């Protein structure tokens, strides 16, 4: 019957957490100690990326670890050389309203969606003068939120319609689709050896999902709000996700247990953005005071600040070598720090 | 993407004459466009130059204050006027495509050219003239420069070009490690300092023809002397 | 002084 | 600093004047955000889809709404696109009288925003005539049977406005509410001006004239 | 004069450090458009303050010039070029101010590239009526029994007529319009025009007594006093500025 | 309705018959790759300006 059936989803949730209480033996905190602190960092704004004039909302580094990309409401993707601090390309979007962009690994494709309803692939290094629009992705009903690359062709799009996707970009259809999450997803990240990716929603629950077949594997949560961004550790057995609690967790995934929670007094609204460096032991989060934080991964501490921009810190980006940071803030002005 | 020539033939010395590149296929306005001749028997050498938008324009020495080139984005033609004809001017002239940004390959598409017949820095040394070779095995085509082509980023501005009898000029490698879109990958470009090699392994068929050295560090345009490779 | 002659500096 | 680097800055150059045109060209624009609810008329103010978004021009000025009705999702993600606009038709239907007091919340809800703490609002109460017309039959008093009073064709209506701006506790965002009459075609003329009024009192308190 | 020299470039001093601390009290406001023409405005008044009270200053430290010929021609016309200058950005400030109520960057640059020309152009005639004289000064000669009396009401209607008219007309079409829409603008007003009044009138006053040479008391020494104070209006301007909106320096 | 019971039912199940490693061995597993990496990263240790390519 519906109320055996409601009691033994209580159950199962019971022994859920009895599982987890049992396993968390200890926390990091204890063991985290007696280890040398990173201490005192300054990072100062290396490069000042000029040229957009509206909310910027979504970078990515590419491979290239020089190359970027960013979007607005200026009605256009526009793609910048790092080191030269000049734009190599101005892909004008057929919608002002975009939410997240993806660079592909290949650097041969870049990706764009938002409140359209459709995922943009625009496809570089043609053999035309401009860049086309390779496909366009249609199928998710709510507005999208976050793209990222696994091959040239295999693409996972998480949308407003509380379900991930994974396309095939060839063929242009759904290859596979995830309905875990109950609100709205927010933010996906894909796995370093591109076996898992996560995806954090707005019922605070993180899910990691399979690649191929494609069933929630794993589901964490504790958050008291939204989730806004997540991000694997670079080793790919954990990630750390910021919600609009002014609170980061860090979960890892061979223990279902949160590691750490990232939280100090004078924050009282959320992160908007979270990566990691290359060690890992450096998160980076753009927080709610137009403002980014740098916490110490495993002394939970805030290790050292980012001099604000104008506005909200929307997004921020650790290259693929870990040489810099750039964060793109709703004052249309990137910063590369280092 | 064509780049078809109109204007050449017989003239008289000292007459004027007008070059018109009629490109087609692609973003003419986003690229920066190229003359570069070539004489009947010798290989080739740069003639002029024009950026996007017509912001920038050069010349050669032998060219410059001679002719003049201008682009028109909104029909996609090239216009090369060209005044006072000497007898050295008799040549085939070429139309080239090229844009510069990060990672992009200049040069990659040449025009078929035509002849224009009249009646009557730095300096790529190519260290060969002809080398004898079969199918099958591999070869090596060495170039050398005035100095050190290595410029202060990581990258070397040199490039190579294949010309089949016949046929118009291609682009195989640029920046001398790079291959080009559409080429084999047999083709693979080495260099260190001013000592330049170009070496293909597994040589097949519709290979034989001359191989064009080319440095872009600064300007002018110069070409190496053209190794000749056959059989 | 500044577009005239002073008449005691 | 090479040729090759020359000319990459050459195109990045031409980029960006190619960009701040089009910027130039989009500053032009007002961007006015249509919401509302479900059968409130959405449609009469010009005479998977994520956002319906409409552009229409008057008096040497480009207006562009944005009614957006599409989404059916968490507004309080989404609606931080729409920070800068300069004005909020929320457009509200008065024959239906039911679905009153949930427009009353989101008017409620879209007015204490934290990213349209100061922008001010274009109330637009729709259908006059149609709710003139089915007052005289029912009586208010269904609908804020608190202080309804009388039934009378403008007492009615003037309590309404009332209400709405008593949902407002923003010291300086002005609700310049217009009685549309039903569907004809005059709208135009009121959010021309009530955009110039916008426009005039953000410049004022733009140049720190207190 | 001992006493008089010591009193004048004592005065020198102090209003040479007030107006430097003026100008650059704005960078507290570093750390809009109105900014970004107090900035500019910053600025002209810097330019102003270097090459105006310090040559006069040095002048009566030392008694004389003690310079080239062509160094005191550069002198008198960067004089001349702050005069001209902090008036006509201010002009174009209030300008600009009582267009944006009225009618609600790079045309804002335009703009004071050109004010800047048309300052350069109103200071060569400077240079060009001064010629060096024998101790060997820029004495003025002058080529016209009228000229210098030309030259000075020229140089009135420039710096005060047109000016003041500009402003008052401006800040009174702001009052004006604010109330077809209050005691703000009206203070606003009153001030500004009450200001630049006070800081203008001695010194041309004085001036023009003294080019009419109709038993001007040139020698007295108020009037040797008054003849050098004529850059406080710039030691004023940006003060006032700030003090008015308090919010800003909190 | 109905089906949503089935859903989150084996949803759960097969949640919970996953494996877990004590949180300490996770611990330790992060902090060794951590500390593996630490001489690669840039952000952590101020690299100098010679090979720096973002300064000089």
């Amino acid at each position: 019957e519906l109320d055996q059936l409601r009691q033994e989803a209580e159950q199962l949730k019971n022994q859920i957490r009895d599982a987890r209480k049992a396993c968390a033996d200890a926390t990091l905190s204890q063991i985290t100690n007696n280890i040398d602190p990173v201490g005192r960092i300054q990072m100062r704004t290396r490069r000042t990326l000029r040229g957009h004039l509206a909310k910027i909302y979504a970078m990515h580094w590419g491979t290239d670890s020089r190359l970027l990309v960013s979007a607005s409401q200026d009605g256009k993707l526009i793609i910048w050389d790092s080191y030269t601090t000049n734009k190599v390309h101005a892909i004008p979007l057929r919608s002002s309203w975009v939410m997240t962009c993806a660079y592909a690994p290949s650097g041969n494709y870049v990706a764009c969606g938002g409140l359209d309803n459709i995922c943009s692939i625009y496809n570089l290094k043609t053999r035309e003068g401009n860049v086309r629009v390779s496909r366009e992705l249609a199928g998710h009903t709510g507005y999208l939120s976050c793209c990222r690359f696994l091959d040239d062709n295999q693409i996972v799009t998480s949308s407003g319609d509380t379900t991930c996707a994974l396309w095939d970009i060839e063929t242009g259809q759904q290859t596979t689709t995830f309905t875990g999450h109950t609100g709205d997803v927010m933010s996906l990240s894909l796995a370093p050896d591109t076996r898992l990716f996560v995806s954090g929603a707005c019922d605070a629950s993180a899910k990691l999902w399979d690649v191929r077949e494609g069933m929630c594997r794993q589901t964490f949560t504790g958050h008291e709000s939204d989730i806004n961004a997540i991000c694997f550790f670079p080793n790919g057995n954990a990630f750390a996700t910021g919600s609009d609690d002014a609170t980061c967790r860090l979960f890892d995934l061979r223990a279902d247990q949160e590691l750490m929670t990232y939280s100090h007094d004078n924050i009282i609204c959320g992160i908007t953005s979270v990566s990691f460096s290359k060690s890992g032991r450096l998160l980076l989060a753009g927080y709610d005071d137009f403002n980014c934080n740098v916490w110490d991964a495993l002394k939970a501490d805030r290790a050292g600040v980012l001099a604000g921009h104008d506005n909200r810190v929307s997004c921020l980006g650790v290259t693929d070598d870990g040489m810099a940071v750039a964060t793109g803030s709703w004052d249309s002005f990137l910063k590369i720090w280092n | 993407v064509q780049l078809v020539e109109s204007g050449g033939g017989l003239v008289q010395p000292g007459g004027s004459r007008k070059l018109s590149c009629s490109a087609s296929g692609f973003a003419f306005s986003s690229f920066g466009m190229h003359w570069v001749r070539q004489a009947p028997e010798k290989g080739l050498e740069w003639v002029a130059y024009i950026s996007s938008g017509s912001g920038t324009i050069y010349y050669a020495d032998t060219v410059k204050g001679r002719f003049t080139i201008s682009r028109d984005d909104p029909k996609n033609t090239l216009f090369l006027q060209m005044t006072s004809l000497r007898s050295e001017d008799t040549a085939m002239y070429y139309c080239v495509r090229s844009i510069y940004y990060y990672g992009s390959s200049p040069f990659d598409f040449w025009g078929q050219g035509t002849t224009l017949t009249v009646s009557s820095d730095i300096v790529m040394t190519q260290a060969t003239s002809s080398v004898p070779v079969t199918p099958g095995e591999s070869v090596s085509i060495s170039c050398r420069s005035s100095k050190s082509l290595l410029h202060s980023n990581g990258n070397t501005y040199l490039y190579w070009f294949l010309q089949r009898p016949g046929q118009s000029p291609q682009l195989l490698i640029y920046r001398m490690s790079n291959l080009a879109s559409g080429v084999p990958d047999r083709f693979s470009g080495s260099g260190s300092g001013t000592a330049f090699t170009l070496t293909i392994s597994r040589l097949e068929a519709e290979d034989v023809g001359v191989y064009y050295c080319m440095q872009h560090l600064e300007y002018p345009l110069t070409f190496g002397a053209g190794t000749k490779l056959e059989l | 002084c500044y577009i005239q002659n002073c008449p005691l500096g | 600093l090479s040729a090759e680097d020359k000319a990459a800055v050459e195109r990045s150059k031409m980029i960006e004047k190619n960009l701040k045109e089009d910027g130039i060209s989009a500053a032009k624009d007002v961007k006015l955000l249509l919401l509302g609810a479900d059968n409130s008329g959405k449609s009469t103010i010009v005479k998977t889809t994520g956002i319906v978004e409409t552009h229409f021009t008057f008096k040497n000025l480009h207006f562009r709404l944005f009614d957006v009705g599409g989404q059916r999702s968490e507004r309080k993600k989404w609606i931080h696109c729409f920070e800068d606009v300069t004005a909020i038709i929320f457009c509200v239907d008065l024959s239906d009288y039911n679905r009153m007091h949930e427009s009353l919340m989101l008017f409620d809800s879209i007015c204490n925003n934290k990213f349209f703490i100061d922008t001010s609002i274009i109330l637009f109460l729709n259908k006059k005539d149609l709710f003139g017309e089915k007052i005289k039959k029912s009586p208010l008093t269904i609908c804020f049977p608190e202080y309804t009073g009388p039934n009378t064709y403008e007492d009615a209506a003037a309590y309404i406005q009332a209400q709405f701006e008593s949902k407002n506790r923003s010291p300086n965002k002005e609700i310049y509410c217009h009685m549309t009459c039903a569907t004809d075609t005059n709208n135009a003329q009121v959010i021309f001006d009530a955009v110039t009024d916008i426009i005039l009192q953000m410049n004022l308190r733009e140049y720190n004239l207190v | 004069n001992e006493a008089l020299a010591r009193v004048e470039v004592a005065v020198l001093c102090l209003i040479l450090l007030l107006a430097l601390s003026g100008n650059a009290c704005v960078l507290l406001a570093l750390r809009s458009r109105l900014f970004f023409f107090m900035k500019h405005l910053s600025i002209a008044d810097l330019v102003v303050a270097v090459f105006q009270v310090l040559p006069q200053l040095l002048w009566d430290i030392t008694f004389r010039f003690y310079g080239p010929d062509l160094l005191c021609r550069l002198v008198k016309y960067l004089q001349v070029v702050g005069m001209f200058a902090s008036t006509y950005l201010l002009l174009l400030m209030s300008l600009d101010r009582c267009l944006a109520i009225c009618q609600p960057r790079r045309t804002y640059r335009l703009a004071v590239l050109a004010t800047w020309l048309g300052c350069l152009v109103a200071s060569a005639p400077q240079v060009h009526i001064f010629s060096l004289r024998e101790v060997f000064d820029c004495w003025a000669v002058f080529i016209q029994p009228w000229g210098p009396k030309a030259y000075i009401t020229w140089i009135t209607l420039a710096v005060y007529i047109v000016p003041v008219i500009v402003l008052a007309t401006c800040y009174g079409l702001i009052s004006f319009k604010i109330w077809q829409n209050k005691i703000r603008t009206v203070k606003m007003t009153f001030i500004i025009v009450l200001a630049f009044i006070v800081c203008w009138t001695p010194f041309f006053f004085v001036q023009m007594w003294s080019v009419w040479d109709a038993n001007a008391p040139k020698e007295a020494s108020a009037f040797i006093i008054v003849m050098l104070l004529a850059s406080l209006n710039s030691c004023c301007n940006p003060w006032i500025y700030m003090l008015f909106t308090g919010h800003l320096f909190h | 309705s109905i089906a949503q019971a089935r859903k989150l039912v084996e949803q759960l199940k097969m949640e919970a018959n996953i494996d877990r490693i004590k949180v300490s061995k996770a611990a330790a597993d992060l902090m060794a790759y951590c500390e593996a990496h630490a001489k690669e990263d840039p952000l952590l240790t101020p690299v100098p300006a010679s090979e720096n390519p973002f300064r000089e």
